[PDB]
């Protein structure tokens, strides 16, 4: 148990400074609390931190609720310190002194006497950002292949568009069930147009060998155009079953061409 | 299959200093009667053409012509261990995926070999040299260096203006204006301090001083340069080797061209 | 920690036994009001008084260093009415050549430091000097957007 | 495909006739051609009509281009990259592919670039700052000899004024669903589909909304599933954000409880996670949020008023999910 | 020559006698000098108030006509870091004058755009170096200076400049001029300056400009008005009235044609208003709440563009619903 | 020489093509040119500050004043023009601005001084001064204020707000006012003419009526007009209804649509026609425009009725003004003015 | 008019050497009996002033004197083309907006000619060298560079010592201290190498070394150089020319 010389010297964990924010003692005044909050996220610097720590929180905190609208008003708030937060970069930091305020609203809100439980918390948004980083760069570079291949294909298709209406449409259909099929014509005929399409993307088949004595080292496609369109974990397993069984058919279409 | 052996690694590195910097992957071709090498700069403002003929080298074999790109930066890396006058012998099979470079002393001694990666570049060598040019000159290269250096501290640009017996340069920018006229002479004293001047049609085009200087570099391979120019083309720098030379062709500014 | 009033009063007076100085109660009063805890700038302002006028009364004081900036703009914040707090806002900080930033500046630090209301209604009017801040960091700081302001503090404080 | 049967020329469009008449009056004398400003929904087909403008402008050869590479170096050592799609006659810019980098590119890539002129087409130009959009109101009169710009864009609301006025603006409507189901009837004949009766390419326009983009690629998609052959009761393929949007703003008027208002924030996230911009999923969830008929009229202007609210504030932030989750816990506490 | 520079230029006071408008903080200030006590300066005050040129006077009345060479005056203009305090401050405040013997000043003008590490790093160099250099800070606002180094230093606030002081330099430009002014043009000149003598320099060099005469003529209301193109109070009543009392299409007709006749910008029209109604007598003061308001919001949504007339029919509206109240 | 550069102003667009070249050129804008042409006599050229609208002129005027000045040959050499699309923080003010201002005027040449005054002065002007940070601004202060024996400032802007206020004061201040109809007219009919635009009675001052004080989309939408009206080669006269249809200008009956909508209609019909109105291209300012004029102007609604559809359309319009969607805030326009 | 020719352009390449990075503005003035130059640092603690007569010219002619000022940096860079056996000439006319430096080489061959912008400087020449100094010493300037060079590292101030028969420069800082002690002394085998000394009052000065350190450039223009040291003024270190000096004064510290 050592944390004597730390009351001596050190200051509140930005954690500690959002545990205590969602926290009301009874014994003490209302304001009183508020001034020494006021005064712990002021010497603290790290305005920002301390308010995403309060963003993640505040929907697993008890608070009393009504209709739910004490998170409306919240919402107007945070808006207003994105702005804030926006305009230190433009402008010389008098801005920073309102910084401290917009975290204390949820002390206000949602600070009950109920919250007796140290929530710990993580950086979702740290992850989120270094995976909208990827996602944009294999959407990068697929528009930069059609740029290459497609000369009119690049003038028609936005950034936004690629994403949400090309790249599921694509994947759609190459994950396909061909097993269905009994017409062998015109199997054969989807898969040379599929493989146009491959082509017209420059999409290629890499078959990862990257398995441990298990004897089906699983075809990819690179990009990973997967990563991008398949939101959802459950479609993520059927769809890599059904590609496994067409991938490998695809690839040896692409072989015979070759 | 390339094997060329130079008598002084000093020569590979004085013509290979001559794409340094301007270039970042040239494309070499060695053939029967020789090798060659072209680079262009990323923005196609500055084209390096080299030859060196059969004669250049102690000892050059080639039954079977072989192309071969590379990272001008790692060939330079790799080139300061020429000792300049170690013996070097480029070597390569007729579908390599490297480049070596054996460096040796006379004595058995110390035997110093690389093999360098090489890069995957289209073939497609330009050949946009003119039969006329509309005035010709060569002076001493050091003077073209002097002249150059001279005139670059005033401006990004430096126009070069030809007349009947007159060789004008001429800067002007922020600080003012400064210009170099010379005129053709006969030295007998010694005549590779000559300065030569053919005109055919009086020429007046502005370059990018940025390239000039790249050019420059050439003078440590021959005492004199010739330049080309023409309203029709890129003008033409060329330095002069035993059985071979090292060209640099150079688009003039439209007004803004380099 | 900032000192108190005797210890202030007291190194005055025996600067002034030290340097015969003509002073009086008020204007010493005064002073150490001005002071706020601050002996360094206690003992300037004393000396710039003399230097300038001789005698250290409140009159020659006031006429020498302003009144506590924080102190006007506390009084027009916490008026009743709008109109006092406008009349305010125009002859004590607009007429006598307060920029605009400066106004709002200290308008925040008064609030922030404010005690006579409640948390509530200071986070709001915290909300609308600090919108003010923004609208006058764009370049818009003029006296309509301090009386905007400062009407939007009333309606908050309209219940 | 949409890629397959694309117009070429000016006399190769197939709807919008005053449009294609006034882009040939425009293209009679190009030499004194101002700047132009293409503006209207997604989807219209103004970035074909752009090349096929270039290609009565130019020769044929504007369509035969390539994809180049150009590096620059920002204010610190981060290397900027970006591609470049150029062509003998023109150049094609997008500065929707990197941050707060488009005021340096835009500004040095125009003026190294800086018939006669060669035509540049800025692709995207809503996702142009303001700052590179001021630094490119100077470079579109000094350079007015030499460079040309074809800026391509669906809503000319963050444009700025001064560029407004520093270039002609022309408005491509989308086609009315008889041209979109006549484009789809020679579609379906050249790729050989059978349809059993013709009403369903109608059905088609009407779950396009005008898209002529989004119409070809569904009746594509919905010629996989029925191998082909297009029947009277064929499914409508919607796209998996439509459908998560959809269950959304199900579970939004099922339930309204910060429990469900924590799945909603998940969602957003999954969302946002896989490139689907949060402006389009603000709009869309607004819209399918009308069409719930449990709601009144008193609700729904609430839920609109809201959307414009989440939307001024999102385009006034940097943070989408911050403005997202708002919009929802107003909605929620809306209803 | 002098007759070259514009009349703001022109027209710098030299002496300590022709700077208007501070007399409190002149007089004291000459004083210190007299007597020799000058400490720490720091005049602090809006822009055109004569804060440069009174310290320019004051140096080049201690130091003479040699001032240019025994002050050191940095500016925002000059690099000033913490590096270029700890080089060049120091080096000026630990030696002594090449001229002459005696104090030396330091002028840190416009020292309100200088990093808080440079006033940190300074704020003991005014400690330290005492005895044989002082230290003059001019702000415009007091709020970039840190605490500290605002606490050791004498501060000077230069109020706006009044009528009578400002009237004085006019008469005095008209002295040095061939030119005349009209006392009615010469109030409404000092009504549209808020106590900036730049501002009037500016505008009367303008208006001179306007005349097109060989200046035998004199210098009306209506050339300032038509010069600095600032709405007229006979215009400003009249839309005010037409608002007020005269119907909505009737009012909007009137803004369009006041507006349109002298070509009337919309936030000038925006600020007369608010000046002439600030002093009405009116009921609740929620009217006012809702006028200050929406005019605020309206002005603020001028300086970032849009449709003029949507936006004085929203002024129209906003000024009729607040006034509606009224009742 | 001066032939090549005729070629090229004649195969240059209308923008470009008329550009004014002299003071004279200027023709609402006669305030400010009056007193840039008795300072021509003089040499007491202050620092000035052209604020205003896009496209009344404020770069043509500073350009027209500077060459009047300085003829075709000093040009080059006696000024300093910085636009947005170069570098204006800090360092670049610190260095390149104050070097240049701290130099020396370039002598004029024999030929300069019989012809043109010659001042002994340049001229440092920075166009698009609302991208300039303010601290960058506030380093200009002394730099012009030391430095005015040599050189003068003239900044140009569109918002005065945007610019410090230490720097607006330093500067006279010449706001540049809307060409309208009336004031502009003369020059949209000496451009019509020049280029033998044969139009009708009510069309030039119809465009500058949909050009809402801007010369500039005038002389487009005038070229645009002249194109189409060549390119059908009828022979006939530019009408209006052609003019306002390529300026993006709603028809009267599509808007007399959304009226009775608005008028008569619960929310779903609303939405419906506001889906189908927005697959047709029409920008969302004019649309607010048109419907502000029409409910403003109309003289059968209450005067409550009217504050409030004039507050909602000055809401929508700020909405605007920020980049948001169009659909969004006209749907959500239409629909709080149909509640009233 | 200003018409100036250097035999070699490499004398006036050196002079500039000497001004070149402890100041920024220079202001020249050419009259009948030759040129003269000053510039002082923005801390104003530095003055370099130069003085070069008729007679260190191949050619000068002079019927009006003239006045120009410039940024030492733009010259200094226009100032490595005089190959230093080039011939320069620096021509200006009565009322000039600029400075015409012409290198030229003995045959017609190679004109490098620029045209250098001039500012505008209030002329105001300082005249601050004193009558009598408390001490007088020159030695040999590559010592003068070596003892200066040496202490420079120790500290920030370099201190200047002066007793009977005695010369002692000392530094004392972080790492330490260190001192350099010279005698006067005449060396008959080459008296170019001598160290003389006059002390009328015994002196003891502090210097900045950053600022000694731009002083011992002029080691370049002459082989021995002055120190003239007093307790009531800058001191002054003088570097001699053919017709001519450069001189240096620096104020003492506190
Ligand atoms: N009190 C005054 N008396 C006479 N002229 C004045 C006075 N104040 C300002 N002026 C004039 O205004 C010009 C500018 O004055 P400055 O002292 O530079 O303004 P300022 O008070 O320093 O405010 P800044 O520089 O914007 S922080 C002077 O050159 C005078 O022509
Ligand atoms: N007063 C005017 N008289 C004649 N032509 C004008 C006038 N104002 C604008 N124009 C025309 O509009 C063109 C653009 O002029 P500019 O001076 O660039 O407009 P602007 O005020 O600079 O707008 P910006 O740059 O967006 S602030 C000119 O080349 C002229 O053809
Ligand atoms: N004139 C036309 N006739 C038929 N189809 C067209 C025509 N112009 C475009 N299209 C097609 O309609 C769709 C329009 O979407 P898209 O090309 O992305 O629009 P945009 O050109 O605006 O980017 C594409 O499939 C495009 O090829
Ligand atoms: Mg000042
Ligand atoms: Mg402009």
């Amino acid at each position: 148990n050592t944390w004597a010389s730390s009351n001596k010297d050190s200051p509140i964990s930005w954690f500690k400074i959002v545990n205590q924010l969602f926290r009301k003692d009874p014994h003490r005044d209302i304001k009183e609390q508020f001034y020494e909050l006021l005064n712990q996220v002021e010497l603290n610097g790290n305005s920002d931190r301390i308010l995403q720590g309060c963003f993640n929180i505040f929907p697993y905190v008890k608070y009393s609720d009504n209709g739910i609208r004490k998170p409306a008003n919240i919402s107007d708030w945070l808006f207003f310190h994105d702005l804030m937060y926006q305009s230190m970069y433009a402008h010389n930091g008098e801005l920073l002194r309102y910084s401290a305020l917009v975290p204390l609203v949820f002390f206000q809100t949602f600070g009950d006497i109920a919250n007796k439980d140290d929530i710990r918390m993580k950086n979702s948004e740290y992850e989120q950002r270094e995976l909208k980083r990827a996602n944009s760069d294999i959407v990068s570079l697929i528009m930069r292949h059609i740029s290459v291949q497609s000369p009119l294909m690049a003038s028609f298709t936005d950034r936004k568009s690629l994403i949400f209406e090309i790249l599921p449409y694509l994947d759609s259909m190459i994950s396909s069930d061909f097993n269905k099929i009994r017409n062998l014509k015109l199997k054969q005929a989807i898969m040379e147009e599929l493989v146009q399409l491959l082509k017209s993307f420059q999409l290629n088949l890499i078959q990862n060998r990257s398995e441990g004595f298990d004897v089906r080292g699983g075809l990819t496609i690179d990009p990973p155009i997967d990563e991008v369109v398949l939101l959802n974990p459950k479609h993520i397993n059927e769809v890599q079953h059904k590609r496994a069984n067409n991938l490998s058919s695809l690839l040896a279409k692409i072989e015979e061409n070759r | 299959m390339l094997e060329a052996k130079f008598e002084e690694a000093s020569l590979f590195k004085r013509i290979i200093d001559g794409f340094k910097d301007c270039v970042q992957l040239v494309n070499f071709q060695c053939k029967e009667d020789g090798i060659i090498a072209q680079a262009v700069d990323d923005s196609r403002v500055l084209l390096v053409s080299l030859e060196i003929g059969v004669e250049a080298f102690q000892e050059y074999r080639c039954d079977h012509p072989v192309t071969l790109g590379m990272d001008l930066t790692s060939l330079s890396k790799i080139l300061r261990c020429g000792n300049n006058t170690d013996t070097l012998t480029l070597i390569a099979d007729n579908t390599p995926d490297s480049i070596i470079l054996l460096f040796e002393d006379t004595k058995k001694d110390r035997i110093a070999e690389y093999s360098l990666k090489l890069m995957d570049i289209d073939a497609d060598f330009l050949k946009i040299e003119e039969l006329q040019y509309d005035s010709t000159l060569s002076l001493p290269s050091s003077e073209f260096s002097k002249i150059v250096r001279d005139l670059s501290q005033l401006s990004d640009s430096i126009n070069i203006m030809i007349t009947k017996e007159t060789i004008k340069f001429v800067a002007d920018g922020d600080i003012g204006s400064g210009s170099v006229i010379i005129k053709p002479f006969v030295d007998m004293e010694h005549p590779e301090t000559s300065i030569k001047l053919e005109m055919d049609q009086p020429v007046d085009l502005t370059f990018g001083a940025k390239y000039l200087l790249d050019i420059i570099k050439g003078s440590s391979l021959s005492d004199r340069v010739g330049i080309r120019l023409s309203s029709e083309a890129p003008a033409l720098f060329q330095f002069d080797l035993k059985s071979g030379f090292l060209q640099f062709f150079l688009a003039p500014k439209f007004n803004d061209e380099e | 920690s900032k000192l108190s009033d005797e210890d202030v009063l007291k190194r005055l007076l025996q600067i002034i036994k030290l340097e015969d100085v003509k002073y009086t109660n008020d204007g010493l009063e005064a002073i150490i009001f001005t002071a706020e805890g601050d002996m360094r700038q206690a003992i300037n302002n004393l000396q710039s008084t003399v230097a300038g006028h001789g005698l250290v009364n409140a009159d020659n004081v006031f006429k020498i260093v302003d009144s506590p900036h924080p102190l006007i703009v506390k009084k027009m914040l916490l008026a009743s009415n709008l109109e006092d707090s406008i009349q305010i806002l125009r002859t004590d900080l607009w007429k006598k050549g307060y920029s605009s930033i400066d106004i709002v500046t200290t308008s925040f630090r008064v609030t922030k430091n404010l005690a006579q209301v409640k948390e509530s209604v200071r986070l709001e009017m915290i909300k609308e000097i600090g919108l003010t801040h923004m609208r006058i960091l764009e370049g818009v700081g003029t006296y309509l957007q301090l009386a905007s302001m400062l009407a939007k503090i009333h309606k908050l404080n309209n219940k | 495909w949409v890629d397959k049967y694309r117009p070429k020329s000016l006399n190769a469009l197939s709807h919008n006739e005053e449009l294609t008449n006034f882009l040939k009056s425009l293209s009679d004398q190009p030499r004194d051609l101002p700047h132009l400003l293409l503006y209207g929904p997604n989807g219209t087909g103004k970035k074909t009509r752009c090349m096929a403008l270039l290609e009565s402008i130019f020769g044929p050869g504007v369509y035969r281009l390539k994809i180049d590479v150009r590096q620059f170096v920002t204010a610190s050592n981060r290397k900027l990259e970006l591609n470049v799609v150029s062509s003998p006659y023109h150049l094609e810019i997008t500065p929707s592919d990197m941050g707060n980098n488009d005021r340096i590119v835009i500004q040095e890539l125009l003026k190294e670039v800086a018939h006669r002129y060669k035509c540049v087409i800025i692709n995207e130009a809503n996702s142009l700052t303001k700052d590179a959009q001021a630094a490119l109101r100077r470079t579109m009169e000094k350079y007015s000899k030499n460079i040309r710009l074809i800026m391509v864009c669906d809503s000319m609301s963050p444009i700025i004024a001064p560029i407004k006025s520093r270039c002609l603006l022309i408005r491509c409507p989308a086609p009315s669903d008889s041209e979109i189901s006549t484009i789809l009837s020679d579609v379906v004949t050249n790729e050989r589909i059978q349809l059993e009766t013709k009403d369903i390419l109608k059905r088609i326009a009407q779950a396009s909304n005008g898209n002529l983009r989004v119409s070809l690629l569904m009746l594509e998609s919905m010629a996989l599933n029925n191998e082909l052959a297009l029947k009277s009761s064929s499914p409508i393929i919607k796209p998996d954000w439509i459908i998560v949007i959809h269950k959304l703003t199900r579970k939004i008027v099922k339930e309204r409880s910060v429990n469900s208002l924590i799945e909603c924030r998940a969602v957003l996230y999954d969302l946002l996670a896989h490139c689907i911009p949060a402006n389009i999923i603000l709009k869309e969830l607004t819209f399918s949020l009308l069409d719930v008929e449990t709601l009144n009229t008193t609700n729904k202007s609430s839920i609109i008023e809201y959307s414009s609210v989440f939307d001024e504030r999102l385009s006034l932030g940097n943070k989408a999910i911050f403005h997202l989750e708002g919009f929802i816990a107003k909605v929620m506490c809306c209803l | 020559s002098k007759e070259n520079l514009p009349w703001v230029e022109k027209y710098r006071p030299e002496t300590l006698d022709e700077v208007y408008g501070q007399n409190e903080v002149i007089t004291t200030v000459r004083k210190f000098v007299d007597e020799g006590k000058l400490p720490h300066l720091l005049f602090y005050g809006p822009p055109g108030t004569g804060k440069t040129s009174t310290i320019v006077a004051l140096a080049r009345e201690i130091y003479g006509k040699n001032y240019s060479n025994m002050v050191l005056e940095l500016n925002a203009s000059d690099d000033r870091g913490i590096d270029v305090v700890r080089n060049q401050i120091k080096d000026f405040a630990s030696t002594r004058q090449i001229f002459s013997k005696g104090f030396k000043l330091i002028i840190l003008d416009e020292a309100d755009a200088m990093t808080n590490a440079a006033q940190n790093a300074l704020r003991r160099v005014i400690e330290r170096y005492t005895k044989n250099t002082r230290f003059c800070v001019l702000a415009n606002y007091a709020h970039k200076l840190t605490p500290a180094l605002l606490s050791r230093c004498t501060r000077f606030r230069f109020q706006p400049l009044p009528q009578e002081a400002i009237e004085r330099r006019i008469a005095n430009v008209l002295v040095h001029e061939k030119l005349k002014l009209s006392p009615n043009a010469e109030k409404a000149l000092i009504e549209l300056s808020n106590g900036d003598m730049r501002r009037v320099l500016n505008v009367l060099q303008s208006c001179k400009a306007t005349l097109d005469n060989p200046d035998e003529d004199e210098i009306s209301d209506d050339v300032i008005y038509e010069c600095c193109g600032a709405p007229r109070p006979s215009d400003l009543k009249a839309v005010l009235k037409s608002i007020l009392e005269d119907d909505w299409g009737t009012a909007h007709y009137t803004l369009n044609k006041v507006r349109s006749a002298k070509g009337l910008a919309l936030i000038d029209l925006i600020e007369g208003i608010v000046k002439i109604l600030e002093d009405y007598e009116l009921q609740n003061e929620e009217t006012r709440v809702h006028l200050l308001t929406k005019l605020a919001d309206i002005e603020y949504s001028i300086s970032k563009g849009g449709n003029d007339q949507i936006q004085g029919s929203a002024v129209i509206g906003a000024i009729k619903a607040s006034f509606e109240n009224e009742t | 020489s001066k032939l090549a550069a005729e070629q090229s102003l004649a195969q240059q667009p209308w923008v470009e093509k008329y550009r004014p070249k002299n003071l004279d050129e200027v023709t609402a804008q006669d305030h400010a040119v009056t007193v840039l042409k008795k300072t021509l006599k003089s040499a007491n050229l202050p620092h000035m500050l052209f604020y205003g609208p896009p496209g009344t002129g404020k770069t043509s005027t500073i350009l027209a004043l500077t060459k009047e000045l300085y003829g075709p040959d000093l040009m080059k050499s006696r000024i300093l023009e910085l636009n947005a699309s170069d570098e204006r923080g800090i360092s670049i003010v610190r260095e390149k601005v104050k070097n240049f201002a701290r130099l020396t005027v370039s002598k004029p040449s024999k030929h300069d001084l019989e012809n043109y005054p010659c001042p002994p002065y340049k001229i440092i002007i920075l166009d698009e001064a609302d991208s300039m940070t303010a601290d960058a601004q506030s380093a200009l202060r002394r730099t012009m204020e030391t430095y005015s024996g040599v050189t003068r400032f003239c900044l140009i802007c569109n918002y005065v707000t945007r610019i410090i206020d230490p720097l607006a004061s330093r500067c006279s201040k010449f706001r540049f006012k809307a060409l309208d109809a009336s004031n502009a007219i003369d020059r949209l009919r000496f451009i019509s003419e020049q280029e033998n635009v044969k139009c009708d009675d009510g069309v030039l001052e119809r465009i500058l009526d949909i050009s809402a004080g801007d010369l500039r989309r005038g002389i487009t939408l005038l070229q645009s007009a002249s194109k189409g009206a060549q390119y059908l080669g009828d022979g006939k006269n530019i009408t209006s209804t052609q003019v306002e249809e390529l300026a993006g200008v709603v028809p009267h009956d599509i808007l007399i649509e959304i009226v009775e909508k608005v008028k008569s209609g619960d929310f779903d019909e609303i939405k419906k026609y506001v889906n189908t109105f927005m697959k047709s291209g029409w920008s969302a300012a004019s649309v607010v425009n048109q419907l502000h004029e029409y409910y403003i102007t109309n003289d059968n609604f209450d005067t409550n009725f009217k504050n409030q559809i004039s507050w909602l359309l000055f809401t929508t319009d700020s909405r605007l003004n920020n980049g948001t969607n169009e659909h969004i805030q006209l749907l959500n326009l239409l629909v709080k003015i149909s509640q009233l």
